[PDB]
RNA sequence: GGGAUCGAAGAUGAUCAGAUACCGUCGUAGUCUUAACCAUAAACUAUGCCGACUAGGGAUCGGGUGGUGUUUUUAAUGAC
């Protein structure tokens, strides 16, 4: 393609590419052994809201 | 007060975590000391996402207020964020800006890209100065999303996230929009997860 | 010999005989672009013998083994490292597999001083790349159909957990583990290969963490597949110059520094770099290329403030 | 920022200011209990003393003199009174 | 049979140099047929001859000119020159060698020689064909040698007070003179 | 009293040449010190002294407090 033309022919793709997605999402933990990496502090973060999630933690020291 | 059932819950929380939204990175202004919750001893500072979520539903109260939809405009500058605004006014009826701004656009009627909005929406405040400032000049309120070590000047609401990462850019716009199609009745229960994927939102590079 | 069909990377193919080989393989390929553009006049000598001896065979890979390969690469994230002509060898050595053994389930189908001399020179020119010209840097360390000998580490890294067959070709045995380095961002913990002009980027791909990426100690392994850092365990973290004093755009200082003419194009009312996809930042690293590339031809830049910020200069 | 309680500040923030800066001025200085590895003979020391203090029962000293802060010997101890 | 030079790289060049390092070797090693090594020990480089494959005697000297003049700042590409030239020449001098001054005296006096946006010494350096650095109260020319103290004597009336715009006439003159 | 260097005055060399147009040699008082005088400077931050308030950040010099911190060494002290 140039800067400055455009085209059926490019109009019609360009609407058909950002219409992609994955089969599974990025932020699904299932890329990530089925837990959360974080820090000391994180940890603290989640307790103080309560919740309970699949944390685990990293000394980072 | 909005009833328990607009509690943060804990799958949401998962996403938040999962796109690293509470990094807020160095260099913190002195405003916006709160929304920090502690140090890392390796210097990043820890933001407290339980604020995150409070302020993210009070700015979707004000936009559902809004009389008509297209009135919203949803800028970016950046590219990182040009794909989540476009996103964001196809499903809600805002009017995107993607791009460069071209200055007087808000003042300066005779312009082709002349607009009246009664509301701004803006992903980043230092690299959109151009629009906040302008807004300035015409009584227009602004909402954006910020950074601990974002400028503070002629912002209203501000929306406490991890600014930078690709993912914490996607991950916060596709949220506003969930909540306003869900304060309005094109959602029909707060309980039921949305069909829409977030990584619809993202940018994509190659 | 111990194996069939050894591929020889280019950096073999100059450091070494042919005779010194000729002990540890039956049968020898090697990608024709690589033999065509290797150039060492003493070496010449010695490959045209052995190409004349005819037991030095030039093949191709298929298109289908290349894109094979290269969805792998992308997985391991080391795609955006390996030059086009690396991915060729990759592609040659383990297509040859699927003719010598049948099928492919051997595979993983998807992850998880010194003084220079002018006879020197060519091997201190190698070395200045990062290759390894000495072989077994760092190793720790269906029978034998197909090996490489290589001594790139990227070309390496995923060779291993692909469970390919390396050969140390300074010594004819196969590799099992290795040591090297990649980076790894300190703030989200995610790992990166290191970058062939072996310093830092300035910005996490990932988090966008600015300055956080560090270069880290690795060990990779064929039998885990997995890659494993080492951490120093009294490590002391620096925190100079992490906060300081920045102008804002939209104070009424900022207003009156800007000036009455509009937009000066020279000294450009300078704007500091804090972004990856700042458009600032776009100009500069395309423009650094640029000057590379001239001043290298006619002969034949720093972002952040650092770490003394804070301290007054003159 | 504008608006902030000046009656109320929290115990952490005022841990850490100067000592004629806090809403009310106050000492942070204290006195100890202090025993000899000898004698049975306990005498109370203020934390900050400027003479060296003996023993009652000896001439056996028991604290130094410094810039801040009194450095007590080797083999004391003691209690915060 | 042996013969060699040391010499050494202060600290502040020390990494300009690192970051060269592969771009200078090649051309002493090739084209000289010098031997050379970076010996970080003592942080200086060290330029060793062989009897065997060498031309002639003046190889070792302009190996090492072209080094010293990396170290005293001058550009990559102006070091060169001395590889190939023949008649290249260096001097050196301080102000206080001309006039004893100390304080803000001195600051203004450098910033004198610069000009704004350094458009003075770049002047300098056109109408008499030489390059110029300055390295705090030290100033080293490069050039030949008629060359030279043309430059010498302008740069000197600078540092003794004289506007900038009084030394510019000077410099047309000198330039109509070399196109004679 | 002392008197190396430099050097108002003074005695001398050249008077040619427009970038280097003011240059070379010798040298008295002075420049240093002891005991008495004088009371000026763009003696400048060209901003009188004392006291309260409106403002935030991390660099540096001196002192003090805390740390399950590093190193010197098996403590104290020192350096960080
Ligand atoms: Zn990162």
């Amino acid at each position: 393609p140039v800067r400055g033309i455009s085209f059926k022919l490019q109009e019609e793709e360009r609407e058909r590419k950002d219409q992609y997605v994955p089969e599974v999402s990025a932020l699904d933990l299932s890329r990530s052994n089925g837990v959360l990496n974080v820090d000391n502090q994180t940890s603290d973060l989640v307790k103080s809201l309560g919740l309970k999630l699949p944390l685990s933690v990293i000394n980072v020291s | 007060s909005l009833p328990a059932t607009f509690d943060l819950t804990p799958e949401d929380a998962q996403l938040l975590l999962a796109a690293n939204t509470h990094l807020g990175a160095r260099n913190v202004q002195v405003h916006q000391e709160p929304y920090v919750f502690n140090a890392r001893p390796d210097g990043v500072h820890v933001i407290n996402v339980g604020k995150t979520w409070e302020k993210l539903v009070l700015a979707a109260r004000i936009i559902a207020a809004i009389p008509n939809p297209e009135d919203v405009v949803a800028i970016s500058s950046r590219t990182f964020g040009q794909r989540a605004v476009l996103k964001f006014a196809a499903h809600t009826g805002a009017t995107p800006i993607a791009g460069r701004f071209t200055p007087g656009s808000f003042t300066n009627y005779i312009t082709r890209s002349f607009k009246e909005p009664r509301l701004v929406i803006v992903t980043d405040p230092r690299s959109d100065a151009q629009a906040i400032k302008e807004a300035s000049y015409v009584n227009i309120p602004v909402i954006a999303l910020t950074d601990l070590d974002s400028p503070s000047e002629f912002v209203d609401v501000a929306i406490p996230c991890n600014n930078r990462g690709k993912h914490s850019i996607g991950l916060i716009w596709y949220l506003l929009a969930r909540e306003v199609l869900r304060l309005r009745g094109a959602l029909v229960d707060r309980t039921q997860p949305w069909s829409i994927m977030p990584d619809l939102y993202f940018y994509r590079d190659p | 010999a111990h194996v069939r069909a050894l591929i020889l990377d280019a950096t073999p193919l100059i450091t070494q005989s042919y005779t010194h080989y000729q002990n540890y393989a039956q049968s020898f390929y090697t990608t024709p672009t690589v033999f065509q553009e290797i150039k060492d006049a003493q070496a010449r000598k010695n490959l045209e013998i052995w190409q004349s001896l005819g037991t030095l065979k030039l093949v191709h890979p298929s298109e289908n083994s290349i894109a094979k390969v290269s969805t792998f690469a992308k997985l391991t994230g080391d795609y955006s490292v390996l030059s086009a002509n690396d991915l060729h060898i990759l592609a040659l050595t383990y297509e040859l597999e699927i003719k010598l053994n049948n099928g492919d389930w051997r595979l993983r189908k998807k992850p998880g001083g010194d003084w220079i001399t002018p006879e020197n020179l060519t091997e201190a020119i190698i070395k200045d790349s990062g290759e390894d010209t000495t072989g077994s840097l760092g190793v720790e360390a269906p029978e034998n159909q197909v090996a490489l000998a290589t001594g790139d580490f990227a070309v390496q890294n995923v060779a291993l957990q692909m469970n390919l067959n390396l050969m140390n070709f300074m010594s004819g045995l196969k590799i099992k583990r290795i040591r090297n380095y990649m980076l790894r961002c300190h703030a989200c913990f995610k790992i990166f290969p290191l970058p062939k002009d072996g310093k830092p980027k300035h910005f996490c791909a990932s988090c966008g963490g600015q300055g956080t990426l560090l270069r880290c100690a690795v060990s990779v392994d064929s039998r885990t597949g997995n890659v494993t850092p080492h951490l120093k365990s009294n490590f002391q973290w620096n925190n100079r110059g992490n906060r300081y004093s920045v102008a804002s755009p939209l104070s009424k200082n900022s207003q009156k520094r800007y000036g009455k003419k509009g937009h000066v194009h020279s000294k450009p009312q300078e704007n500091v770099i804090l972004r990856e996809d700042q458009k600032e930042y776009e100009k500069v690293i395309k423009q650094e290329e640029w000057t590379r590339r001239h001043n290298e031809k006619i002969l034949n830049v720093r972002i952040g403030k650092g770490r003394y910020v804070n301290s007054s200069k003159r | 920022v504008l608006v902030q309680d000046l009656l109320h500040p929290t115990a952490a923030s005022e841990a850490r200011k100067h000592k004629l800066k806090t809403l009310v001025q106050g000492p942070r200085s204290y006195f100890l209990d202090v025993k000899c590895p000898g004698c049975l003979n306990i005498t109370t020391v203020f934390s900050h003393a400027q003479t060296a203090v003996t023993c009652e029962s000896c001439s056996t000293i028991l604290c130094t003199p410094t810039g801040g802060k009194a450095k007590l010997s080797e083999g004391t101890s003691f209690r915060r009174k | 049979k042996f013969e060699s030079r040391k010499i050494m790289v202060p600290p502040h060049r020390m990494t300009p140099l690192r970051n060269s390092w592969t771009k200078i070797y090649p051309p002493l090693v090739e084209h000289l047929k010098l031997q050379v090594r970076m010996n970080l020990k003592t942080k200086s480089v060290e330029l060793r001859t062989n009897p065997k494959f060498t031309t002639d005697p003046g190889a070792l000297q302009k190996g090492a000119d072209f080094i010293k003049a990396f170290t005293l700042g001058f550009d990559l590409d102006d070091s060169i020159a001395l590889l190939r030239l023949d008649d290249l020449y260096i001097e050196t001098f301080e102000v206080k060698d001309v006039k004893t001054l100390t304080g803000d005296h001195l600051s203004r006096a450098i910033g004198r020689i610069a000009g704004k946006d350094g458009k003075t010494k770049f002047a300098i350096e056109n109408a008499t064909r030489t390059r110029i650095v300055l390295a705090d109260s030290k100033i080293h020319i490069l050039g030949g040698f008629t060359h030279i103290r043309m430059a010498r004597e302008s740069v000197v009336s600078l540092i003794l007070g004289s506007p900038p715009g009084k030394v510019y006439g000077n410099l047309r003159t000198v330039a109509s003179r070399l196109k004679e």
